[PDB]
């Protein structure tokens, strides 16, 4: 009844809040179609024009977003997560604090439910070829392999050494439309930033101009759990439970200060 | 002392052993050569 | 050895087979790293190349020099993998490698 109970009370609120709802669609479209952030300056902005459709003054924006938080975990399992700016990282959930927004999924694993579409997908791409979902999948296929890279980079990795290990796994450097994503990968990198996956670290040596590394963008930063990462390399290799702490301790490593721990 | 008599040890493998592949390496790029020196003198043959 | 083409087809039929035999060894270097193979290779096709002493068709000649070019990059990994006991590096090839049914 905890949740029947505490469904209802979210009705309740909704009867004070039907904005939470269209917040949320707004929300789901916008990332669907884009899988993106948004700033605290959009989420108060389409608040308060909602206040004003709503004619009804506005109340705490900490409330609003709270609200909504338990709105979407009670019928979603969800977290709204802001992130810490973009200058906190170069020089308590803020929540109504914190500057950029998005949704996080936080349940853990059903082992057998993800190999099973392992094997679905597993007849898809069999059956395939000699796409948007798949599109993405390679899209963000390449970005996980990239992240590995800066993993084993440290959490840096110029331009040119990343290039060279895109052309290590047969990928096109020519400039030519990508393949399925009819793209360029510099166009991929652009989005891994837009979407704050990446970082671009572009700095002036007299002797050599512009040199450029990479580094991890918070989005995946925040989105890359550490238990997540590793049990993800444990599947990589389809490892036992034998190595676990001894390669827990080489992600480690391979990580350093890659986070703003 | 005995931890420089193991590290001898392992670097005497080490570089013994590597160093008998890369005589391996000099052999295999003796061959490729003598490949190269007697097929591309087929060529010369064939294609004059 | 001047022209008989039982010899060169023995010869392109060896040289297939160490080609499927060698794709064997390029996943077992990709988990492991083994010189054995490149060595080994390298001797089959210089010997099968010493049969092809004084036959002359192209064909063989050019997949000998593939043989030659493969051989060549085995032994290069495996000297590398040799030199320590990149690990990503093996281990995104394996992903994609054991992505490869």
């Amino acid at each position: 009844d905890v949740d029947l109970t505490e469904d209802l009370a979210v009705a309740k609120i909704v009867k004070e809040n039907p904005v939470a709802r269209k917040m949320v669609r707004y929300i789901l479209s916008r990332g669907e179609s884009q899988n993106s952030i948004i700033t605290r300056n959009k989420l108060q902005s389409v608040i308060h024009e909602a206040a004003r459709e709503e004619n009804i003054a506005k109340p705490s924006f900490s409330k609003m977003f709270m609200d909504i938080n338990a709105i979407l975990y009670n019928v979603y399992g969800f977290e709204l997560q802001g992130l810490p700016s973009k200058n906190n990282m170069n020089a308590e959930p803020l929540g109504h604090r914190a500057q950029k927004f998005i949704l996080l999924n936080n349940v853990p694993h059903s082992k057998n439910f993800d190999d099973f579409k392992i094997l679905q997908s597993a007849h898809t791409y069999e059956e395939l070829i000699v796409l948007s979902t798949d599109r993405d999948l390679v899209y963000k296929g390449v970005l996980s392999v990239i992240l590995c890279i800066v993993f084993f980079s440290k959490n840096n990795i110029l331009h040119q050494e990343l290039i060279k290990f895109l052309e290590t796994f047969g990928i096109p450097s020519d400039g030519s439309k990508i393949a399925i994503l009819n793209i360029t990968i510099e166009d991929l990198i652009k989005s891994l930033e837009k979407r704050e996956y990446i970082v671009r670290l572009e700095e002036k040596s007299d002797t050599d101009g512009e040199v450029i590394s990479y580094r991890i963008g918070r989005r995946t930063q925040a989105e890359l759990g550490l238990e997540s990462l590793e049990k993800l390399v444990q599947e990589i290799m389809g490892l036992e439970k034998e190595q676990t702490k001894s390669l827990h301790d080489d992600i480690i490593k391979s990580i350093g200060d890659s986070y703003s721990i | 002392q005995e931890e420089v008599i193991a590290l001898f040890e392992k670097c005497r493998n080490k570089y013994k052993e590597g160093q008998k592949k890369y005589m391996e390496i000099d052999e295999a790029l003796n061959r490729l050569h003598n490949s190269l020196k007697a097929r591309d003198q087929n060529y010369k043959n064939a294609e004059k | 050895k001047d022209g008989d083409p039982q010899l060169e087809f023995k010869v392109l039929q060896g040289y297939r087979d160490l080609e499927s035999e060698m794709h064997k060894g390029r996943a077992q270097v990709t988990r492991t790293g083994d010189i054995g193979v490149a060595m080994d290779n390298l001797n089959a096709v210089d010997s099968l190349f010493n049969k092809v002493i004084g036959i002359k068709n192209n064909g063989l000649f050019a997949h000998d020099a593939r043989a030659m070019v493969s051989i060549s990059e085995l032994a290069q990994i495996s000297v590398r993998n040799l030199k320590f006991d990149a690990d990503e590096q093996s281990a995104a090839d394996q992903q994609e490698e054991s992505d490869g049914d």
